[PDB]
């Protein structure tokens, strides 16, 4: 997932989408 | 725990979990690790000596209170009139809490020897070709109170920094992770250097742990010491990318924003871990390792 | 402009507060020669403890600061509450507010002289033998009081060689460092002299303080002109307390009574600043004599 | 005059807390054996005995080491 680009900002920004989707 | 034997040889007691008086034979250790160390350094390195104090606008502005703000000490001090500073004095002498009259100070207690040296790079305008080399050292604070001769509230740090282009501050590293690896090797010390992460306050900072271990930005050089499965980290190689250079507006010779890194030596873990593995009598050290000491 | 001012280029560099400067290598390496000199002439038999920055509040509490200094005196304050509480510390500092308010003050204060942790940790081995005992302590101490000048810092260096025993023995040993710290004052080519003195104690009744330990003589000081012969610069002390931390500590002397105690203190940043005055701050231009004590 | 007399009084009861001494008008108030803490006991005897506060620059040596000097501080107000 890293790979793709996700920086700390982007994956702290990416936990919260998930928490928010389910 | 495995390192308690070596309180007696090693410190005193002053009275609070992580905080003890040192030695001759511990401190005479600590001076021989920093000669050492200061015997490794790459040529064009301007040194610096912090005091344990630093400015709290200063931290403020470098994103510490995002990350670890369980772990700052904060000076406060007595700064009413005569008449409140008396009557915080009389309540002591009543045996109550005169500490409730304190405010902050300008200042805090510096967590790490690297912070306050951004700033002062930044006020030099744009970085030569090749960027900036700071050898910097401070006793630092951090507030996790425990009985582990390893885990202190107050200890020193040395540190080299590098600011510049990206690759100025790969290279920096790479060449240190392998210097410093041939050091603990010459201390006849046993180590493994593994990737890492800073311990960010929260479940937000977890994330940012996680992150940081995925993008390998932060290395350490682990020691067993209480046991090979919970080894101790010693020393930590750092990449911060433009953290540092965005924040203090750090230009290098290419118009842009400056990458850093650091080097990071725990003096005292270093000193516990020498301790620990060759004993608190230095007559019986092995002769390489007294040798590399200049003992 | 104060004529220490001059000084500042060479030495220090800002660290965005009055009295608190990053040391640059030229400084460093003549505080570092001081020590060594200062180590070279430690009595046999002195016990060398080296103290942290930081220390028990209770036992500062103790020793009687807050009654003598209550404004000098620098805590340590952090955020001890909940992690939600400390969230919104933070939160509250990234809208423009005051996280500090989260702030309450922790078990350790900065150390505001180098010999106050010595004391409990000589009480905690019983009777004194005769003769008392002789210690070398250092620390970097932190004291709040704000100023430019170069000679008055919040957070600077304390080196001491203490004292414990009889009053006997405590002014025989002020009466020889006070002979040996102004041969070292001269070797070292620096002007001064040496007289009575007082701390600065806080308020009114701190005044009078300030008179019975004039009077008594408990303390005195190495001066050095820096700015101007009328209000010199306090390099040393030699400070004689009498049975005060021997009382509050239960600490005995050979012949069971409550111990005396005294210290002689450098300063080593005022020393280091006294020396780059009165020589300059190129090196290779220091007198020979100087240079040679130094091992430069 | 009356001064005189009941300074000589605090002084001889605060020295009558710990030991006993001989006092003089010419005599230093450190060679009797006052301490500080005693020193502090004695402003507020003498503040308490006269109802007036001792000024500012007035809590001096010169005018803290005998009890003749004594005399010019509380006859100066
Ligand atoms: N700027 C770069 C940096 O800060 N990096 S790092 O945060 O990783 O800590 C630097 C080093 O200080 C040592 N150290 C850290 N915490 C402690 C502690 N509580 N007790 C003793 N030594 C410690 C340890 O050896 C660590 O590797
Ligand atoms: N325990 C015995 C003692 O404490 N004694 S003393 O309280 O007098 O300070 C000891 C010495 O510390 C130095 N020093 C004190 N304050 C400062 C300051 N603000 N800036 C620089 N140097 C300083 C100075 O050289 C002084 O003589
Ligand atoms: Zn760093
Ligand atoms: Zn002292």
């Amino acid at each position: 997932l890293v790979d793709v680009g996700l920086t700390s900002m982007d994956m702290v920004n990416l936990m919260l989408g998930v928490e928010a989707e389910f | 725990d495995p390192l308690d034997h070596l309180a007696d040889k090693l410190f005193h007691s002053m009275g609070s979990d992580g905080v003890y008086a040192r030695t001759a034979l511990y401190e005479s250790i600590v001076e021989r690790l920093a000669a050492l160390i200061t015997s490794h350094r790459e040529a064009g390195t301007e040194a610096l000596r912090f005091p344990p104090v630093m400015s709290r606008a200063q931290l403020e502005k470098s994103g510490y209170l995002k990350s670890f703000p369980n772990l700052l000490g904060c000076v406060c001090g007595l700064h009413g009139t005569e008449r409140e500073i008396n009557a915080a004095v009389s309540r002591f002498d009543a045996g109550g809490d005169w500490t409730t009259s304190l405010s902050p100070a300008d200042l805090v207690l510096s967590p790490a020897a690297c912070y306050p040296v951004y700033p002062i790079a930044a006020s030099r305008g744009p970085l030569p070709k090749g960027g900036l080399r700071f050898d910097v050292a401070a006793d630092c604070f951090r507030r996790e109170p425990s009985k582990h001769l390893d885990r202190l509230q107050s200890f020193r740090m040395r540190e080299y920094v590098c600011i510049g282009t990206p690759d100025d501050v790969s290279d920096f590293r790479e060449r240190w992770m392998v210097r410093a690896q041939a050091i603990a090797r010459d201390l006849g010390l046993t180590f493994r250097v593994d990737y890492a992460s800073d311990p960010f306050f929260g479940r937000v900072g977890q994330m940012k742990a996680v992150s940081q271990k995925q993008q390998q930005l932060k290395f350490e050089l682990l020691i067993p010491l209480r046991s090979e499965e919970q080894p101790t980290a010693c020393m930590s190689f750092n990449y911060h990318r433009e953290h540092f250079g965005t924040t203090w507006g750090i230009q290098d010779a290419n118009g842009e924003p400056a990458h850093t890194g650091c080097v990071a030596f725990g003096m005292d873990r270093l000193a516990v871990a020498m301790f620990h593995t060759h004993g608190t009598d230095l007559s019986a050290w092995p002769a390489k390792v007294r040798d590399i000491l200049g003992l």
